[PDB]
């Protein structure tokens, strides 16, 4: 109750006589990637303390020529 | 030994049996049907036509769909023993081998309810209880009888 069902057309056996096609093609679709990764590349740490120093220095100097213009 | 007697002989059964269980009625009490499914192998490999005969008419009590007479000749022995009447026969040859009345009559005799039961596959089976239920459905309950004395 096989035979034909699966495959009548040409074979001469029992064996080599269906076509599957169920799983995938001949290389495993590529290596994918599971490890996290996280790049730091944001400016560390004198870097930032130097802009917030720098800024507050420089902005209070403003300020004063600021107030000097208004007085 | 016995057991591949067993298998080989529900194969020769099922090979030549009709296909119509769903339908057929004794479908759920079937000997034939439980002896296969417990002593029989799973998987058949046969695929030419196999061979039908005509139903047949026995009155308004017994109907038979005669594609499924697996040539037991039960019906036979009991019409000819227990009943008393000489109406039913097998008759033809090989393959073709078919039970039943040979000038169409119909069976003026009682037990004729005994006949359908017992008749294993169901072939002979109750007209006024056609397609009603199957076995699995209705439950049982053992009385007596009043009618009869
Ligand atoms: S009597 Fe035969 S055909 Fe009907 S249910 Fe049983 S196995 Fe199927
Ligand atoms: S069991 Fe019924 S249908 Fe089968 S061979 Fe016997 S009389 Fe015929």
């Amino acid at each position: 109750t096989e035979a034909y069902i699966r495959n009548k057309p040409g074979m001469v056996s029992v064996k080599d006589m269906p076509v599957l096609q169920d799983g995938p093609p001949p290389g495993g679709f590529a290596p994918v990637r599971f490890a996290r990764r996280i790049p730091n590349k944001g400016p560390s740490a004198v870097a930032i303390f130097l802009a917030a120093f720098g800024t507050f220095s420089w902005g209070m100097y403003q300020v004063g020529q600021g107030n000097k213009i208004r007085r | 030994v016995a057991k591949k007697a067993r298998e080989g002989v529900m194969e020769f059964l099922l090979m030549n049996h009709p296909l119509d269980c769903p339908i057929c009625d004794q479908g759920g009490e079937c000997d034939l049907q439980d002896q296969s499914m417990a002593f029989g192998s799973d998987r058949g490999r046969f695929t030419e036509v196999k061979r039908s005969v005509v139903d047949k008419n026995l009155g308004p009590l017994v109907k038979t769909v005669m594609t499924r007479c697996i040539q037991c000749t039960r019906c036979v022995r009991f019409a000819t023993e227990v009943a008393g009447v000489q109406d039913l026969g097998m008759l033809g040859r090989g393959s073709g081998e078919e039970i039943g009345t040979y000038v169409e009559k119909l069976l003026t005799s009682e037990l004729s309810g005994n006949v359908i039961d017992i008749c294993p596959v169901g072939a002979l089976t109750s007209k006024p209880f056609a397609f009603k239920a199957r076995n699995w459905e209705l439950k049982g309950t053992e009385t007596i009888d009043v009618t009869d004395a």
